[PDB]
This record gives C-alpha cells, structure tokens and sequence, in this order.
C-alpha cells in the first residue's frame, strides 16, 4: 500500500467538494479516475500532492504521515491540464529544470534529457521557446518534463488529449513500456472511456465526491451496480420488467415491454416488483418480418442510421413510443439487403445476456 | 498616423534634451553667465582639470549612489515579495512606515536622523550618509515591485514547488527575471534619488565626506560657473559610452 | 598638523590655498555650507565635530559671542593687521574687533537697466511707491531686507526693536506688492541678465559683474541710505588647532592675496592696502567704493533680541495676502 | 521556512531601528515647549496644536495640493502614450530608448532648471529664434507665471510616471486582446473595458509617486514662479531654521502627514 | 460560396508553414480539418478571421475583398483552445461583452445570455468568476460566448475535449441544432475521428500544409486515395501483392502473402506490378484448423488478445514474420465457444472487399 487516504474531507467557501473519501493505491498499479465532468478529480490530484491541504482526515505514504509536508519535499510528480509551462526558458531548460534542482552531475543532463526528447518525438525542437510551439507540442514537452525525473508516483491529469490517435497509440505504449521495466505507479485522469477501458487494472468512477463504484477494467462494463454506472459507461438501453413466476433458481419469467420472457436472477424475487433489464446495442439482433403475424419478438420501425465508422448506429421505434439503439457492423459491399429505411422490423435478445437490477 | 506617433515621442525627447545641448555649448562660451554668445575657450575645462576639490565630490557621489541603489534595490525587492506571498502578523504597520517615510518634509528627517546617529555612537560620514540614503529610496522600489508583482500567474509558482523548489530558487529563476523591469526601474530611480539631495546629507554628514549637490548649491552666492557645466558634460560622455559598451559587448 | 575650514564653495580661490600648503606644512580640508542658518543649527547641535575657523556674516557674528560658541582672537601675533580701512574695523556689532575679523563687504542699492529706464528717473527708495511701475519691481527675499527698506523709507533705524515702527512697516509693505514681479531666490545679477525684470533691488557687486558681461545695469545710490553688510573671520571656540586658524588669517590679510581675492570675484575689499594695486577705473568707480562719510555713518545688520520671530512671521503674513 | 522569517526579520528591524524610533522623538517634541540653547525643555503644552487653527495654514495646504494634482494629472496625460506607443516598437530597441530617457535625469536639478530658463526667457534662445526668422513681434512671456511651476514640476517629474505604467504595460496578455478584437471590438472599447481595468495597478502607483514627492519640492516651484504664492515646505522650512520653533514644526508636520493620509482613505 | 481561399501562402521566421492553398467554403455547411498534429490547421483558421494577415494570395466573403480588411469588420466568430477568458469579468459579463460592443438594446441582453447558458447547462453559475471553475465549465463559457451573437461563420478549435462523453453527445446534438434552424457555417478542428464522422458533410485532411483529400464522411473511410489517408483515419493492414494475368474486366488473379488469389482492380495493369492491398481489421475472417493440411487461406498463431470495450481485439503472426490486425465483438462473451489461446488458424476474407491501391 503506497498510498492511502482516510476520512480526507475538503470544502471551498463554504461548498462540499469532497464530503468523504477512503482510497488505497498499491505498487505497480494503473488506476484511472472517471467521473460527470465537475464533480472532483483534480482536486484529489492536487491534495494527493503538495498543493492544496486537507480539512479534515489523513494522508499516508509508506506508512508515513504526510498530511502536513509541503511540496518539494513528496517524491511525486505531476502533468497539468493548463500545460504549466516556463514561458522564458527554452524547452531543454524546462526538461532539465527537475534533474538540476536535484544536484544531478552535469555529465548526465544532456543524454537523460535527450532521452526524454526522442522519446515524445520532440528531438529537434531543443532551442525553441514555448511561444513557438504548438498544442500538442507543448503537452509533450509537459508529459517529457514529468517522466525525466524517476518519481514513485506519477499523477496525470488529460496527458494525452491534444494529439492524433496515431500518436496516441505510440504514447500509450511508451508509457506502459516505463510502467512495465521501471516499476512507478500512474493515476491517469481522462475522459475517453476506451482508452481508460484498454489501458488500465484499476477504475474509479466518482459522482460528487462519491466512489461510486470500483473494479478491474471488466465489471465496469459487464456488470454494473448502479443505475448512474450502465448509463455512463457506454450506450446501454433499459427496459422496464415485472416479475411473474420463480422457476428456477437462477431462471425467472418476466413481463417486459408488455412480453412475457425468461431472464436470469441471482437474489431475492417476489412477484410485484419492478426491476431494471440492460442491454447493450451491440447484443440485439434484427429480423425482417414481412408476414403480418408476429410471435416472439418485438415489433418496432426503423428511423435513421448514423453510420459512425465501423458501425452502424441504427434506432428502432416501438409501438410503445421508445428508442432501443440497434447497433451492428457496416459492410458496404455486400449486397444482402444491408440497409432499407421505413419498415417493419423485429428485434430479440440471446437469453442469458441481459443484465438484471433492482 | 506613424507621422504623428513620431512627432508626439520626438517632442517628449526634444523637450528633455534641447537644454542639455545648451549647457554642453555653454560649456565653451566665455561669459560667465551664458545667455549669448562671446567667442570659443577652453579655459573652463582646464580649470576644471586643476580644481582638485571638486573631482573628489564627483567620485564621492558617485560611489554613494551605486551602493545605495544596490541595497535599496536588493532590500525593497525582498520586501515586496515577503508582503505579497509571506504571511506573517503584521503587514500594515510595515506599510505604514513607508509611507510616512515618503511624506517627510525632509528637514525634519535630517534633524531626527542627527540626533539619532549621535545617540548611537554612530561616526558622521559615509556609514551615515549610506544608511540615510538607504532608507528612503525605499518605498519607490517597493511600490514598483508590487505594481508589477499584482496579477501574477500561480500556476508556475505551483510547477515549481512540484518539481521540488525552496523558496530561494523558486524566488530566483521563477520571478526575478519575469518581474526584472520593475527591479531595473527600481535601480534608476534610486540612482537619481541619490544624487540631487542637498538637505539630509548636509546635516547626516561630517567634516570631510563632501559630495557634488553641496558644492552646486553653495556656489549661488557667487554665481555658478561654466566648470560646472564642463563637469555635467564629462558625466554625460560616461554615462553614454558604458551603455553603448554594454549593448554592443553582450546584449 | 591640519586645519578645518567652514566656508562657501568658491568664496577663497582654489589654488591660493595651494601656496598656504607649501610655505607652511599645514593642509586644510575644506567643508562647505548653503546657508548661515543651517551652519548655525549645525554648529549648535553637533558638539563633538570640531571646527577651525569660520565666516559668519554681520547678523550672526553677533548671538555667537554672548552664547559662548565664539573665541577671543589674538590680535598681537596678526602682523598684517594695519592693513585694514579704519572705517570698516569698529563697528557695534563687534565691540573692537575682539571676536571677528573683517573679510568681505557691499551694499544693497536700486539698480536699472539703462537700456528701457533711464537711470535719473529714479533717485530714491519712495519712488519704487509710484503707480507707474506696476509688475515690474524685483525684491530681495529675505524679511530683514525688504523690512529695512520699509523703514528707511519711513525715517527709523533698522533694528528698531518696537512693534510700533514694524506696524508701520507692515502697513507700508502692503502697498507695494501690487508692483512686485518677483521675489529673488538666486544670485541678484540672474534676473537681469534674462530682462525679465529691469528696476529693483540688486547688490553693487553684482551689478559689477553684469556690466562685466555686456548687460548695462547701473546702481544708483538711495538718498535714504544703502544697506551695508560684510562678511568675517571667526574661531569656533572648540578648535584642536588654533594656530593654524590665526595664521590662516595673517595670510588672507596680506595686500597680494586680497588683490587677487578681489579680483576673482568683484565684490569689495576692506583692505585699504590692496584697493590702490587694483585697477584704476575699479578703485574710482564711486558705487563700488563710495566716499568716507557714507561708510562711516552707515546702517549695518545687527542683532535684535526676540523681535526677529515678528519679523519672519509678517513676512509669512504678508506673501500669503 | 529560515529563509522566510530571516527576511521577514531584517525588514522588520530595519524599518523599526531607522523609522519608529526617530518618529516617536518627534511625536515627543510635538508636545513640549520652545527654549533657546536647547531648542526645547520639559513643560508639557497643547498650544503647538492649537495654534494651527488660523486661516493661513488651511490655505496654503489648499493650495499645495490643487498644484499637486494638477502636475499629477499633466504628467499622466503626458505620459500613458509615451509609453504605449514605445511599448509597440521592436523588442530590441525598447531598452535603449528606456535608457536616454532616464539618462538627462542623472545631472543635477538646479542646472538643468538653470537650462530650462536660459531656454524660455525673455531674452532666450527660443524667442532669438522665432524672432529672426518672423513671427512673435513681441517676446513672449512665460516665466514667473503658475504655468511656469507646472512646467518645472514636469520636467523634474516625469519619469516616476512613465516606468511604473510602462512595466505594466509590457506583461498585458496577447489572447485577451486578440480576443476581444474579434468579438468585434474597437480601440476606444478596448482601451475602457479591458486595458484600463489590467492596467489600474500602474496607474495609482504612478499618480502616488508623483503626488507625494510633488509636496516637498517648493524650491524648483519657487525658482521657476516667483515667490508670490506660499507653499506648506516654507512654513516648515522658516518654522525650523529662521524662528527656531522646534516643537511648532514637529506639530505642523504630524498634522500634514495625518491629514494627507485620512485623504486617501 | 461564402469564403474563398485562393493562393494563400505564409512563412513563420523564414520557414514555410502553409505553402499554397485553394479553399472554398459554401453555405449551411459542416467542414471539419484533421490532420497529424503541427500541420497548420490554426493557422488556417487565424487566417480566416482577421488576425494574422497573408503573406500573399487573396480572400473573398461572398464577392468582396477581406484580405486586407481588418477583424472587427469580418462577421465570423472563434472558439480558442487556450479559453482565453476575461479574469476580471464575471460569466455573465463575458458572455454579454459580444452583444453589448455591437450596440444591442438593454432589453433584450439578459434573456439571450440566460438562453445561451441554458443550453450549456450553467445557469447556477451566472455569478462566478472563471479561476473559481473547472476546465469543462470554461469550454463550456467558451462556446457560450461565441454562440450567443448569431453568427454567419463560425469557427471552433478543439471545443468538445474537456468534457465526458454524454455531455459532449448533447452538445454534438445542440450544435446541429443550431446549424439547421439557423443556418451558420461551420467550420469544427478536432481530433476525435468517430466524431468527426459522424458529425461532419465535408472532411478535409491535411499533411504539412497540403490539403491531401476533400470528400464526404463516406469517402475517407471506404475508398482512400493515398497510402498516408490510408494510415491516419484507421487501423488497416496492408499487403504486397503481384499481379500474375488479368481476367475478365474488374477481376485479377494475384500473389499476395504467396497465397494466388483475386483481386478487384478497374485501371489498366501490366503485369510484374506490385501493389498494396489494404484491408480493415473487421474485413478478416479467422478459421481454426485443427488438420495438419492447410488450404485456401493464410497461416498464422495468434500471440495476444486486448479487451477494447464491445470488441476484442486480436494480433496474429504469419509464419512470413508479420503482425496483422483481427477484430471482433466481445460481448460475444457468455457463449460456449468463443475464447482461445495461442494456436494455428487461418485468415480468408470475403472477396471484392478489399482497397487497391498502386
Ligand atoms: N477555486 C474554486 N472555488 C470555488 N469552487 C471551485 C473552485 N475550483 C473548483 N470549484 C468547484 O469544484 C468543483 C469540482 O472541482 P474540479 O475542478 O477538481 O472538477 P474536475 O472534475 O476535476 O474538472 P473537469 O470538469 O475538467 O473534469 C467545480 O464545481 C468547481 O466549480
Ligand atoms: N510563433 C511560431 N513561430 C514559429 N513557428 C511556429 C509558431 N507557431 C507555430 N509554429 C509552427 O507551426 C507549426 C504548427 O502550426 P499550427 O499551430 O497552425 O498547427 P497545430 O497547432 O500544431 O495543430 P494542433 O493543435 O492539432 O496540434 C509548428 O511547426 C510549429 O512549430
Ligand atoms: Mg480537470
Ligand atoms: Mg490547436
């Protein structure tokens, strides 16, 4: 356990921004923090570190207490989101500035420092000022400043947002080969969910302060255990189910949309309660039914397509009056009838693949 | 439109030039009291050269005034940013003797500073000279300092201590160079504060440190002659060439 | 050993003082002061800084000997000393020359510029009181001064020393600021050579030295009188080293010395011995030396005890109007 | 945190040692009697105080101030363009230019007062010069007039304004204006919403160190326009060294810095 | 045609930034810019509006000459990158500077400022100065401020980054909105790829100044024109290949990866040519073969598996020493069959799926 965090509590003005909060980060771990845009993820960052202080609580680092050290004296490092820039040194100035203060000889500044400089692709911009640079130049000249130096802990906040994803690719590989030979631990702030999804072992997700819920990169997207983490991860369809007979003891009848079917329960059921069913819009499938009786499946009409790159976004209507989001694979150039607009449409599920709450 | 910017900063220039031509021409006529014309000589620099009592009050002064500018710089800067980010008990009594400081009447100060230097034991010269000089030229390098300290961006001061910064080098590289106008203006400014005062010094001082205002302003009784002038011209000459040596030599 | 001297900035010669240095081994470091009131304050507050020999003026040389801060001279061993008017030596300021010698002296006296006014058309103090000359006077800024005019004009002696007569000086100044155009901070000749001002008060002197740079400003004597001073050689009761001092004095007496010393700046002499090496036209020319019996019964600045507070505080009273 | 408190310690004792200490004699002083041959004794009055209630002083300060703020106010007026404008030549010749305008202000004042009048007489270079060549029948008179003190309180006094205001003109930040330039702005809009309210710091900084420096000079003033009108630094000045009234000038100083400061609020 | 661009060059410090260009802009459009980060996009857009004048070449808005009319006079408006956000206003000041420097009328300022943060979801923070706010809620006063003049041209530079991905959905929606009710030219710089085609009418993609390729959403990812249009908008695996004889029209045989096969090619080829094949990692289909013959079909193992949220990534090695690409749906997952190891299988694709390029 490198760090922990018990009862940290912090209010601005008078506001609660973070009511309670108990976090533990281990050695050797990839944690990401994902959250509704406002609720606090870099004041966690900024109290993790030397900046802002706490009100009420604890901070421990190797069992150490460190809730009253300053900065500059915490082995931790940091990359902003306003790209905290020198703006009257150059960028080999600005690399080297962490390795000087640390009394390193003057044999290594240069190899250490042109290491880093080949290594976000930035080797030939060596005597060039920060106001001639560009965006995505001086986020790499950001990310270069924070990993020459060889901290423990490593805390990121949208380190990789300005770049192409070709780019992108390269730098998340370079980062995991770091975390990977070296052993430093990475809190990684970001708000592209696959790139957090593929990434990392560890994911936070927080609402108010409030941990919401945390697991291995898997459950957050196969098993959620609220409402609010199945409508934020990714698109998610939900379906409104009462239950009607206990058959077995992992089977039970439902009537859903207005259907009677069989899902998979694994607590308590009493018939007369209201439960949730998700669904993804990648585990429906669609069938053409152009004889006027229908039996087993769910009648709908096609709407619009989006076509949003290597799939196809598809919305159905049912005669209830709800969205269901039909999601499949674009192939263009085959002629089996792979669009057609303003029809009658069937839609089912694989039994077993729902996923059911209270 | 740049027809007119021109003319507006030629104006300001001409007006604060135009009569340091006259004094340099001055300097050769043969009146005592130039307001014509009367032929060209150089007895006045010759007499200058031979004086032997006035180049000492120029060297004297001289040397008052680069030290002084250099502690009062040092001093204020330092002041300025303990009253900006340090917090301790009490700022407005600190700002407060500042300000009554720059609103002495300036006699008063030259008998209460008197009083107190003989009370301390204190030997009238240049240690009195150089701690009266020291203290206003204060409040001018502190009130710059501020103006240009307000504003700042704390985002570097926080990279900094990030990366592991005390408070010496963070001071140092992060806001010496991003506030060095105002610590060169601070400099100037102390520098022309020390070279005009007839009133403190005369009483702060003792028998033999002289300096330069002194002897100008006692020379009314028997009219000031154009050796003065001859001295004004020769400081012009140095002050211009050790610029136009610094600019070209590195920067 | 060495020699402090207290004095204005050129007022002895550069130079001069080298021959003092190289007959006799005695050095002088010289120490310079604005005005007589701050060598005073100076003088009186800063105890334990010694000075050798000092030049008060008139006013000052007085209140510095009944306040003990003024040495008797010894006049046996000043072999120079006959060479010296009689005239200007016995005065009442200075009982017999017991504690100042007499260095430099002038005058105060109505000067115009010949080329705008002529210079018969004014012949007396009263008629700078005439309607005519409106916004174009230039007087002297110093109370004692302007008070003495006043009261010369009125028929009452300079230091009168009875509110009543200063009343009426006071009254008789107030009429006269519709005709002043300046009062005069600097060197007397610096107004006139700019024509910012062509009649009013000037020192002969520097109406001398004026002439001497092409500007025709002429000095006419006042039937009331003129407004004597002089300058003088004291010792400052607290003096390491004495001798010095009273040799010092011995050398500025010598005929050679005050002729050159009159020569680099035009004010009077009062060596008697010195004024005939000069030149013929400077000897003669009657404003700069005038005849025996105006010297002899003449005015002269002497101290007043409590009433120069009420002259300084009329004159604030009558700027401000 | 040493070094915080060292510094913190050293300002604080020089200001005590070379600023309290004389201030609380004078406060002292205010509240005695005068004596000759000793310049004050140890009887206890109000009427230093008292004293200052005729119309005199309440006059003269009037007075002192409306030609404070007027030399203020010329001097700003002068000066924020000069320094725009040099804040927009190339970044190379900037200093140089800062420098020659500070290097005429590194000779003594009263010769370059003593130019000054040489230049603007009656009998001067400028009324020689625009007399041969026609016009001005007549000299044209200037000296000895309020303007004069104006014109003298300028020159000696213009720099205190122009170095405060171009330091912080030089750190304004680009984006904004480019911004503000785009949501379809103008200069004069710029200039009132944006520049001014960035540049305010500068501004009082300027008006302070040219306001209150403006008090205590009453000799350039008296050189350049007569002597007609009194200024507070002649009462102070005569209070000390011409009727030798120690305490009287103790009070009329304390009284002046109190009132100056209760102004400012 | 509302903006036409002919010859515009310009040089930074004596280096070439935009050699030429020819750009028309025409109404009611969404154009969006992509390009591999430092190509000159913001450049591009700075030119557009009045900052940053031209070095040479010429400007029309509708038929009038701007190239050397000033900004204040050029009815376009700016999202910036770097916020650059009033510190001494308020929100509601900064949002009501642009109507008030146009001379509005004071009735109508408070109801036009509450609509726009209405749509941006800040109406409680009305009252806060920027510094107390996050980095979502500036963009979000960002857009707001550019939004609420009306605007014929608007252009946007990197103005949905900050935010999660149901809030920038929302605003996606809300911009489109917009764009059909009104009428506003668009013209959106960002990186994000499926938004960019989901979103967009034109895509123009950019290499050093160059403008490399000018179609619709659909053109970019179907038929690419060049092998660097083909490297940037994807993951693609290319393969050499040599044409052997030309069949019947729209049909040559080939060797590629030594396997003879067909190809869809309809130019003119001489044989002994070698060309690249390019397929999309979803256009393989992989076999396993548990026989020890193998026919019809490239041979390889696969070596890893990447969990990438709804799909599965999958990196398989041919016995010719190359990695290629291999994607399918993952939750897939709760199957029988469907999961495996390193072992032997074969990659066939479907015929008449593949791009060709010389
Ligand atoms: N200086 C401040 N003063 C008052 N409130 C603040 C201040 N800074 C932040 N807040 C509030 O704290 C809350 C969240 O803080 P924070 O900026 O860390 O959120 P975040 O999720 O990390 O940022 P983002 O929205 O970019 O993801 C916001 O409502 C914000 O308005
Ligand atoms: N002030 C400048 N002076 C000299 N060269 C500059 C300057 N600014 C940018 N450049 C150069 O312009 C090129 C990039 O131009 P531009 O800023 O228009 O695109 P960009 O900002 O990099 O695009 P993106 O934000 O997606 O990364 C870089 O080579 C960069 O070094
Ligand atoms: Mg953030
Ligand atoms: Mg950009």
């Amino acid at each position: 356990p490198l760090v922990q965090l018990a009862g940290i509590r912090k209010c601005f003005d008078g506001k609660e921004v973070i009511p309670q909060l108990d976090l533990t980060i281990n050695n050797g771990e990839f944690l990401t923090l994902l959250g509704p845009s406002g609720c606090g993820k870099t004041t966690v960052l900024r109290l993790i570190a030397g900046l802002e202080t706490v009100d009420s609580g604890r901070i421990m680092l190797d069992n150490e207490d460190i809730t009253h050290v300053p900065a500059e004296n915490r082995y931790v490092n940091t990359v902003f989101q306003s790209y905290a820039l020198f703006p009257h040194m150059t960028v080999f100035e600005n690399v080297a500035f962490g390795l000087r203060m640390q009394k390193t000889p003057a044999a290594e500044i240069t190899p250490r420092v042109m290491e880093a400089l080949r290594m976000v692709q930035l080797e030939t911009f060596a005597q060039r000022k920060p106001h001639q640079l560009s965006g995505g130049q001086q986020q790499r000249v950001a990310i270069a400043r924070a990993v020459v130096n060889k901290p423990r802990l490593l805390l990121l906040d949208q380190s990789l947002s300005a770049l192409d994803y070709k780019l992108r690719k390269q730098m998340q590989n370079e980062l995991k080969a770091l975390q990977r030979k070296l052993g430093i631990t990475f809190v990684f702030v970001t708000h592209d969910q696959e790139e957090a999804l593929t990434m990392s072992d560890r994911i936070v997700v927080m609402r108010d302060g409030r941990i919401e819920q945390d697991g291995t990169p898997r459950e957050i997207y196969e098993e959620p255990k609220n409402l609010f983490v199945a409508g934020f991860i990714g698109e998610i369809n939900m379906f409104n189910a009462t239950v009607i007979e206990r058959l077995d003891e992992q089977r039970v009848r439902a009537n859903v949309e207005g259907r009677e079917c069989n899902i998979y329960v694994n607590f308590a059921v009493e018939p007369g309660q209201k439960l949730h069913v998700l669904l993804r819009p990648e585990d429906l499938r669609v069938e053409e039914i152009n004889d006027d009786n229908h039996a087993e499946g769910l009648i709908g009409y096609v709407r619009e397509r989006n076509y949003k790159g290597m799939t196809l976004e598809s919305v159905v209507e049912l005669e209830n009056g709800k969205m269901v989001m039909v999601s499949e694979f674009f192939n263009e150039d085959d002629p089996d009838f792979d669009h057609s607009l303003d029809q009658k449409m069937a839609i089912n599920w694989v039994e077993s693949w729902e996923v059911v709450l209270a | 439109g740049r027809l007119l910017r021109g003319g507006f900063m030629t104006a300001i220039y001409a007006y604060l030039y135009i009569p340091i031509i006259i004094l340099i021409v001055n300097s050769f006529n043969s009146s005592r009291f130039g307001i014509n014309w009367q032929g060209f000589t150089t007895k006045w620099y010759s007499l200058l050269m031979n004086n032997d009592s006035l180049l000492q009050a120029a060297q004297h002064s001289l040397t008052m005034a680069v030290f002084s500018a250099t502690f009062a710089t040092l001093i204020g800067s330092l002041t300025a940013v303990a009253l900006y980010r340090y917090r301790f008990r009490g700022k407005p009594f600190v700002s407060g003797m500042l300000f009554v400081v720059m609103m002495s009447p300036d006699i008063v100060m030259a008998i209460s500073l008197l009083v107190l230097f003989m009370l301390l034991g204190i030997q009238l010269g240049f240690w009195s000279l150089l701690f009266s000089h020291i203290t206003f030229c204060l409040p001018f390098v502190v009130v710059t300092v501020y103006s240009r300290l307000k504003g700042f961006d704390v985002r570097m001061l926080e990279a900094a201590k990030d990366l592991g910064a005390s408070e010496f080098t963070i001071l140092r590289k992060i806001i010496l160079p991003l506030a060095m106008p105002a610590v060169a203006a601070g400099w100037v400014l102390s520098f022309t504060l020390s070279m005009d005062d007839v009133v403190v010094s005369s009483f702060v001082t003792g028998p033999s440190y002289e300096i330069l205002p002194l002897k100008i302003y006692s020379m009314v009784k028997v009219g000031v002659s154009p050796e003065v002038n001859a001295l004004a011209t020769i400081l012009l000459v140095l002050s211009l060439v050790m610029v136009i040596a610094s600019q070209l030599i590195a920067r | 050993n060495t020699l402090y001297f207290y004095n204005w900035t050129e007022y002895v010669p550069p130079g001069l003082l080298e021959q003092f240095t190289k007959e006799t081994g005695i050095k002088v470091i010289y120490s310079t002061y604005e005005s007589n009131e701050t060598m005073y304050a100076k003088l009186k507050t800063y105890k334990d800084g010694a000075y050798d020999l000092v030049v008060p003026s008139t006013y000052y040389v007085d209140k510095m000997r009944k306040e003990g801060m003024i040495q008797k001279i010894d006049k046996s061993k000043l072999t120079n000393f006959s060479n010296l008017d009689p005239d200007m030596l016995n005065k009442p300021f200075d009982p017999n020359n017991d504690y100042s010698i007499p260095y430099i002296w002038g005058a105060t006296a109505i000067g115009v510029n010949g080329d705008a006014v002529d210079p018969k058309s004014v012949t007396s103090w009263a008629d700078l009181w005439k309607p005519e000359y409106k916004g174009s006077l230039l007087l002297t800024d110093d109370a004692r001064e302007v008070f003495q005019m006043a009261l010369r004009k009125l028929g009452y002696s300079g230091n009168t020393t009875d509110p009543k007569e200063i009343e009426a000086a006071y009254n008789e100044l107030k009429k006269l600021m519709p005709n002043v155009a300046a009062f005069n901070s600097d060197n007397p000749a610096n107004p006139y050579m700019e024509g910012e001002v062509n009649l009013g008060m000037i020192w002969n002197g520097s109406a001398f030295v004026a002439r001497q740079a092409g500007t025709p400003i002429d000095v006419v004597w006042p039937k009331e009188g003129g407004i004597f001073w002089m300058d003088s050689l004291a010792i400052p009761a607290n003096a390491k080293n004495k001798e010095g001092a009273l040799k010092l004095i011995n050398f500025l007496l010598r005929p050679d010395v005050a002729k050159q010393v009159a020569e680099t700046i035009g004010y009077p002499t009062p060596n008697l011995a010195a004024r005939k090496l000069l030149s013929p036209e400077v000897a003669n020319d009657k404003t700069l030396y005038p005849d025996a019996e105006t010297i002899k019964n003449g005015e002269w600045q002497n101290d007043v005890g409590a009433a120069s507070s009420i002259y300084e505080e009329y004159y604030q009273k009558l700027k401000a109007g | 945190t040493s070094f915080q408190n060292v510094v913190i310690v050293t300002i604080v004792g020089w200001l005590v040692l070379f600023v309290f200490l004389p201030n609380l004699m004078i406060i002292g002083t205010s509240f005695l009697t005068r004596d000759d041959a000793s310049f004050v004794k140890m009887v206890f009055t109000l009427d230093n105080y008292t004293r200052l209630l005729d119309p005199l002083y309440f006059e003269v300060l009037l007075h002192s101030l409306n030609m404070a703020l007027i030399a203020t106010l010329a001097c700003l007026v002068l000066g924020y363009p000069f320094a725009w404008f040099l804040a927009k030549l190339p970044h190379k010749v900037r200093p140089l230019l800062l420098f020659l305008l500070i290097v005429p202000f590194w000779t003594n004042s009263l010769i370059r007062i003593y130019g000054l009048k040489i230049f603007l007489s009656t009998k001067g270079y400028l009324n020689e010069f625009l007399l041969w060549l026609g016009v001005i029948d007549t000299p044209i008179r200037i000296m000895f007039t309020p303007s004069a003190v104006i014109i003298g309180l300028v020159y000696i006094l213009l720099p205190f304004m122009v170095m405060p205001l171009y330091s912080s003109i030089e750190k304004l930040d680009k984006p904004l204006l480019e911004a503000a330039r785009d949501l379809g702005a103008s200069k004069l809009q710029t200039f009132i919403r944006i520049i001014i309210p960035l540049t305010m710091p500068g501004i009082i900084a300027g008006c302070l160190l040219v306001m209150l420096p403006a008090m205590g000079l009453f000799y350039v003033s008296d050189l350049m326009g007569g002597a007609k009108n009194l200024l507070i630094g002649n009462v102070i000045k005569v209070q000390f060294l011409n009727i030798r009234d120690w305490p009287f000038g103790a009070a009329t100083s304390i009284t002046l810095t109190i009132v100056m400061g209760l102004m400012l609020l």
